[PDB]
């Protein structure tokens, strides 16, 4: 029996420096976790102990911190090369800076194969991108060979910027001919490494014949066999055993997100490449594991430029950006308008004749805005100034909500109005009118929303049974500030871009900003 | 490191069978594919078939079906290729190649298979006499004519290896008789050729022929 | 059977120049295009695999592109070690097919050939066979014409040309035309000439002898 | 007696190619006027006939056509050098592309002195701009010397972009010490060449002792002694004789605008440099004067790049830019919103602590929008597309209106509503509500305007006795489309930037535009 | 009276280097700053007038900036013809005042001086005057101090140092420190030394003689 | 073209008056200003005054008031500058400059005015004996006024020669040295034009 050790990471999201237990900025260094240097230590420890090791990434290394903002993918290429990853799969966030923002920094600098079988190219790009990403790759692991086939979320055109020259095919439909090609090459050990989510991983395991193990991402799924070592709640056992349509027991694995855990799976194979046994658990990268001094040296060397960028002028403001709690938690504030205008602009994705844009609405809780910005300091706006406004290192996510759920959210926004409570919503592409004399839960008297399936955008009343796409902070999607109706009634939720980054990009683009209080929220 | 060593050049008659070996080193022999490609003069490169040694699974081109048979020996890490019912059209340079997934990354030195009805015979060395009055740019030329021999090769060296400058040994030309023929020339100054000695060292190992013909005006 | 049409069939360039070789397939070979480099009397080495991916040890100056049916090989700044034969190959569907090839010749100043006529030896006539050798020593380019004139009459057969590859030092070609005739036919005529026509020579140089 | 011939131009406004009788694009070439080639012919004709000639420009060569849009001042430098101008005075539009847009193209390439005595510099600019523009210059004219002193309007910080580092001093206050310096240099013949308007020209003539002649601009004043040759109505005689406080009779001259006329004044001086006589008239540059083949060759050579720019992509639109008469003359259209957003953005001037911006309001007549733009042509917007929307070659001007006047304008906007009449107003920084059931003249039921003297911009009701700054097309300020209350009741009117140019700049800056119908105009 | 403080007083540079000369006035001279170039034994030519405006024939490499009290002259890529003395001048209020100047010296490798001592001649003593000349033949840079040790005792106001301009070929200096004394004072002492302290010397060399 | 030609170098005694001319060409003489700037050795440049010929308007520096008088002749286009009651402090190179606007664009070659109570006398040539590359020279002491011409071995020796500039002593008389470096017959040809002194002093160790 030939034993294989699969080491895997997914949805790292620029968390190169060590983080807190909640994956935010490190405060107490003695109880800090994750980091690319700590991972290097654990990977090197395993490699010394096990003879057959494979380090795999299931996408979403891109987007997360100031590292991605400044180095734009070069940090991912450099540190993944240093950790000696065996193969990577393309995720949605790898297309965040367009197709050119993937080809140049990552695809051309990475010293390992980057995979995806369900991405097809057309137009002038087809010849330029051909061969830069492979559908599969046969990896020699000592005396044996292991085939790795890749896949990317079919939803990337709505979550990132791949452009009009890339087509995202159905995973099971595109994977099977590539799995069959590995079978003709007499490869009896096949891993499906991709970025489409846990539900899709289970489908590939059940329907794609020939696949022996599925290593996924996207959904930040945490699987654990036994007692969890931290705050993460297991979604199932590690591995998650799927019974395929051909009869085989197929293990499915995921290693949460933000580089907190290193996935660890031990597969036993027979001479014919059939799974005898599969066992393991994600290793918690905690304080007990020391940071490698060589990698930490590079981290600190690169961190200098990041500190220089945070004090640099991104753009100017000719208006006082009113982010005071007395304004933003009581009425329409121009800071709330600016962030929501930034949120919509960031989610402008290549649309067909069906809509001007797939998403037009934005909601942001007042308690999310933590500081104003003064325009009298030459008009200057720096990353540091924006960090005071949005300090919790959250993201701006895309959700699908029924009209009724959104009406319930606006009713929650003013249920205990006049107490400076945080649930008060700031908007974008929404027109609300409240009557505070009315009973709580029946205070929204007008709620108009900007259309999507229209060539000329205009405001129309919100329909209670119709599903609407909204950009809102991660905190709200997770039921924060009492928005339980958001968490319990959302139809779809997707991991977005970093909060500070979204607003920094918008200000840089605009050069000079002048947001006004234009009457998006009205009273009586 | 990664090396593929093939068997020596072979000469067969029409109807015969040839077995060409390919020894592998520096890699896991069983987990890689072994392909066979042939190159005929003025015909290009032609793919014949493949073998996966770790299973003895074979696949051949429809043109070569029933004509080619591929075998292996996991002990010595050797791959053998057999070619039944040989013809003059089968005269080509045969290569063995290693493949993992997409391409044939490493190739062997090549094995020349010569198919002709001709029998083994030594060459006739005739001197190409120079002229004192035929001064075509001061410097005059002289050589040796190696005529009617089978099979290839021949090794011609001037003044027992001492003379190498100005030497031009032409490639063999297959005559209407089925026998090879070539010329080996050298350019030397006119004034000095009347006093200097020029001996061409012609060797043909298949017939054990050694001729040291001295060129004189 | 996918047909691989590679153009140009031959290319003359200098060290430092940009080289572009194209390969076209009869069917969409789904990016399965491999480029190989073959030096004379040596095994072909892999250059590029799956359209753009470089093989281990291949320099940055080499680059591959293409999709569907049309593919392209590029050498940014040509080097002396890069003068060889180049072949493309499809690995999409079996039987795998190769391109005709592209010979990369080093470009140099036009040189005229040095013609030398050689009569058959006295040892040769004793075996009842005669061979006359017309030499074309060190010249550029390869393109040349040999016209055998026995007693001022053009010959159809007899002649068999032997040409050499570009020399490692001066980068020149050399040719040898051998007119073969019997003992009875050689003794029949007295004037034996070979007319040489080349780019370098202004008028066709004729080297002769009298038996 | 020494006779001097003063040839002058003012407010040429990139009218390099020959124009129509109304200074718009040339249609009938046989009856076309102006042009830089035709001026060259007349200037060269005069120089051959008169021994003492001076060709002077009183500013505003910048802003006007596609020539300025593309060549950004290099065309002004090139053609003024070709015509061999003796001296130029700085105009307000010379600062349109900022202080760097003046220093680099014009100030550094011009082969003649560029003057202004009342512009002072501070901060880091002071050392960089020092000596590039002179307060005065002594020009030798044969056996004699003539001093030329310059001045620029104090209104430049509101009309253009001079920046934080320039101060426009009072003309009479700043000119007198510089005129006195010329007197110490024993210069007895002094010309005051500037860009401040006719009223200010008359003041300098009356109050600045030592000035013998005033050559002005800004106001596009047309002065003629006798029967006018074209459509221009004389404001006075040529020259306009001003009786100075010291007793002297001082001639004041102006040559209209757009290079239609070449100013021609003949002054006779005594040995002490006192004006004996002054006579002349502006020469009408009409069809009878042929265009110089050498200059026309350069014009046609440069016109190639302009044709290539008009078909080039300026930016993209993801929305249908609805400019249809059925929409823009009946309700709020997104094309009207876009143009008005462009109009405000163009007039964002350097502001102190007194306001976020000096102007916040915009009005645009529906009949001014002449074509929509389709977003399905890859999203592409070209100069040619914008030319179909705004084809009359007008400008977007800054005016000062009493609240009552603006209320009268909005009442005129819907006095005969429902007939597709072009007086219907599209807005920016204005919120209007009409009740069409009411009597005409009493249909405006709500009129809120965006504040200026506020750090956070918000909407407040329009006050009838308070004066407001508005950006509107030239056509409306001139009483077009029945807006007689605008013409008759405006408190201030200033010539602005070209219509296509304003919108071109905004689209280029934005990159991707998505204007919506956000409820700026409401009914019932 | 406006005082014009120009820095540096002397500058050592090579052909192709950037040169920066600053001029500071005691009062705001309202941009009336003029720069002049003066070559040895020749009339000063105007370079720049009114802070930035170049004179006719002055190349593009020359540029002037400044405002208020602080002004600056810049030579982008220095040329061999640009080695001269540079003076600034204010034209705001009379009397017009000039700067002290800036000598532009050609930079070469550090060369140690060749020191030589000369006693007074027998013809010189007859006129009742004695002069001892100390030499410093062909050296670089200019920075050199000369001391006098008459019976191992320092001299204050007896010597006058005469220096020559940089030679057209080698670009080196030559110094002439002449210590003058009476016929009486010369006969009183016997040991007469000269100490040279130069940058190109590790240990300051001392040259002496005995009367 | 634009040229300003000044009068030749002059030698005066303390209390005497000097008149320096400046001829103008290539421009309209009457419409331009004529300035006068001096340059003393080791004192820098000093502005004296100005004249506008087309009016004969003069302006002088308060320091030079009653000491300087500027005149003009529109016929020959010449400007004259007079300096009454001179002193040793007035020993400088005097320049005339053209001005129209802001700066003095064109300057004259310059006129040297030498003022001293000193009397004309020949120099004393003393040899600077060498000691057993070695250096040797000649000391040209006490002479008035400048200059002197020193050539080694009647012009034949030029390599290694260094002739230092004259230094005005406390006595009001000039003094200089002329050295030469040669490897271990040498005569210096000293010639002083203002007093007609020719000395051919031989250097011996
Ligand atoms: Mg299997
Ligand atoms: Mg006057
Ligand atoms: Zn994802
Ligand atoms: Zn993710
Ligand atoms: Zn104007
Ligand atoms: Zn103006």
């Amino acid at each position: 029996p030939w034993e294989l050790t699969i080491l895997h990471t997914n949805d790292v999201h620029s968390r190169l420096e060590q983080t807190s237990e909640d994956s935010s900025k490190c405060v107490d260094a003695s109880r800090c976790m994750g980091g690319v240097a700590r991972l290097f230590t654990k990977v090197q420890q395993i490699r010394r102990a096990e003879p057959n090791v494979l380090l795999l990434d299931a996408g979403d290394q891109y987007q997360g911190t100031i590292w991605f903002t400044v180095y734009k993918g070069a940090e991912v290429a450099h540190f993944m090369n240093a950790l000696r990853y065996d193969a990577m799969a393309l995720g949605n966030h790898e297309f965040d800076n367009g197709v050119e923002g993937l080809i140049e920094p990552l695809l051309k600098e990475a010293k390992f194969p980057i995979l995806s079988a369900n991405i097809s190219a057309s137009g002038p790009l087809a010849s330029q991108i051909s061969g830069l990403y492979l559908p599969y790759k046969v990896l020699p692991v000592g005396d044996e060979v292991v085939g790795i086939v890749g896949y990317t979320s079919k939803e990337t055109p709505f979550l990132s910027n791949p452009g009009t020259n890339l087509v995202f095919e159905d995973e099971i439909t595109a994977l099977q001919p590539e799995v069959d090609k590995l079978k003709t090459l007499n490869v009896n050990k096949i891993i499906a490494l991709g970025h489409s989510g846990f539900e899709m991983d289970k489908l590939i395991a059940q329907k794609v014949r020939g696949v022996d193990v599925v290593v996924g991402g996207h959904s930040n799924t945490f699987l654990y066999t036994g007692n969890p070592p931290s705050k993460e709640v297991p979604a199932g056992k590690y591995p998650f055993i799927v019974t395929s349509d051909d009869g085989r027991k197929v293990p499915v694995v995921q290693a949460y997100a933000f580089g907190k855990y290193l996935g660890y799976l031990k597969i036993e194979f027979d001479e014919r490449g059939n799974v005898i046994s599969s066992h393991g658990n994600p290793i918690l990268l905690d304080s007990s594991i020391p940071e490698d001094p060589s990698i930490k040296a590079d981290i600190n060397k690169w961190r200098i430029k990041l500190d220089d960028y945070s004090t640099q002028e991104l753009g100017k403001t000719i208006v006082y950006l009113d982010g005071s709690s007395q304004s933003c938690r009581f009425r329409e504030c121009n800071m709330g308008n600016l962030i929501c205008d930034a949120m919509i602009n960031n989610n402008l994705r290549h649309a067909d004749e069906m809509f001007w844009n797939h998403v037009s609405m934005c909601i942001l809780n007042g308690g999310g805005i933590r500081s104003p910005i003064d325009e009298r300091n030459d008009g200057t706006i720096t990353w540091e100034n924006l960090a005071a406004v949005l300090p919790f290192g959250g993201t701006f996510d895309l959700v699908q909500l029924k009209g009724s759920t959104l009406k319930k959210a606006f009713e929650h926004s003013v249920h205990r109005y006049g107490q400076s409570t945080g649930e008060f919503l700031q908007v974008g592409g929404i027109h609300v009118v409240y009557d505070l004399s009315r009973k709580p839960g029946d205070r929204v008297v007008k709620l108009d929303v900007l259309c999507t399936s229209c060539r000329v955008p205009s405001y129309d009343p919100l329909k209670m049974d119709e599903v609407y796409k909204v950009i809102l902070p991660n905190f709200l999607a997770n039921g924060g500030d009492g928005f339980q109706m958001i968490k319990d009634e959302l139809l779809r939720h997707d991991s977005g871009d970093q909060d500070i980054n979204v607003v920094s990009t918008y200000i840089s683009k605009m050069k000079v900003i002048y947001p006004a209080v234009e009457g998006r929220i009205k009273f009586s | 490191q990664v090396q593929l060593v093939q068997s020596g050049a072979e000469v067969k008659k029409p109807g015969d069978s040839v077995k060409v070996s390919c020894k592998a080193s520096g890699y896991t022999f069983t987990t890689y594919w072994m392909h066979w490609v042939r190159q005929a003069p003025g015909q290009g490169l032609e793919w014949m078939g493949a073998i996966y040694p770790g299973l003895s699974d074979t696949t051949y081109n429809q043109k070569f079906k029933g004509k080619v048979t591929m075998t292996r020996d996991t002990s010595t890490s050797t791959v053998y290729m057999k070619l039944s019912s040989l013809r003059s059209e089968d005269t080509a340079v045969y290569y063995c190649a290693r493949l993992l997934d997409y391409a044939m990354d490493y190739w062997g030195q090549g094995t020349l298979v010569t198919v002709s009805s001709a029998s083994t015979k030594g060459p006739s060395v005739f001197p190409l006499a120079p002229s004192s009055k035929s001064t075509s740019g001061g410097t005059a030329a002289l050589g040796c004519l190696v005529k009617d021999y089978f099979p290839e090769p021949v090794t011609v060296s001037w003044n027992s290896g001492a003379l190498t400058s100005g030497v031009h040994t032409f490639p063999a030309v297959l005559q209407s008789s089925g026998l090879y023929s070539l010329s080996s020339v050298v350019t030397v100054p006119s004034s000095s050729l009347g006093t200097q000695t020029y001996i061409c060292n012609v060797n043909h190992k298949p017939s054990n022929t050694k001729v040291d013909k001295r060129v004189e005006p | 059977d996918i047909q691989m049409t590679q153009s140009p069939s031959s290319l003359s360039a200098s060290v430092g120049d940009r080289v572009t070789i194209t390969c076209r397939a009869s069917q969409d070979i789904r990016s399965y295009l491999n480029w190989h480099q073959q030096k004379p009397g040596k095994a072909p080495k892999l250059l590029i695999w799956y359209t753009s991916r470089l093989h281990s040890g291949v320099p940055s100056r080499f680059s591959g592109s293409g999709s569907g049916t049309d593919y392209t090989l590029t050498i940014s700044s040509l080097q002396p070690e890069d003068f060889a034969t180049y072949f493309c190959q499809q690995g999409e569907t079996l039987p795998w097919t190769f391109g005709q090839g592209t010979k990369l010749e080093i470009k140099r100043t036009v040189a005229a050939p040095s013609v030398f006529i050689f009569p058959p030896s006295d040892e040769q006539l004793k075996s009842g066979t005669a061979s006359v050798v017309c030499l074309l020593n060190n010249f550029y380019p390869r393109e040349a014409k040999v016209q055998w004139k026995v007693d001022n009459a053009l010959q159809s057969g007899n002649s068999q040309e032997s040409v050499t590859e570009q020399d490692s030092k001066d980068s020149t070609y050399s040719l040898s035309s051998t007119l073969t005739l019997s003992k009875a036919d050689y003794e029949k005529h007295k004037v034996y000439a070979c007319e040489v026509t080349h780019q370098g020579l202004s008028s066709p140089v004729t080297k002769s002898f009298n038996r």
